């Protein structure tokens, strides 16, 4: 019984682990894009 | 010159463009992959 609810703890934590990890990186992607369509500095041009 | 400082600016965004592109093909990617996930795991609760 005790090695049955080991399986299920690790499993449950690597793939809960893996997937929010995997989340957490699609955001920040997600965030930096909106920060580079923010941040675009095509407009210096206006100095010419 | 302006002329100088304005071209940079549409090669940045020349660039930019595609970065955004690619992120989109990103989210794209990542969102097929969900897809199958869960729709895989409906099968499995079937099965099981």
């Amino acid at each position: 019984r005790n090695l049955a609810a080991l399986e299920a703890k690790i499993s449950e934590a690597k793939t809960k682990k893996n997937m929010l990890q995997a989340r957490a990186k699609a955001a920040k992607a997600n965030a930096e894009l909106q920060q580079t369509l923010g941040g675009l500095g095509t407009s210096s041009a206006t100095s010419a | 010159d302006p002329e100088k400082v304005l071209e940079q600016a549409v090669i940045d965004m020349q660039e930019d463009l595609v970065q955004l592109r690619q992120a989109v093909a990103r989210t794209i990617a990542e969102e097929k992959r969900t897809e199958q996930r869960l729709n895989q795991d409906t099968q499995e609760a079937k099965k099981w």
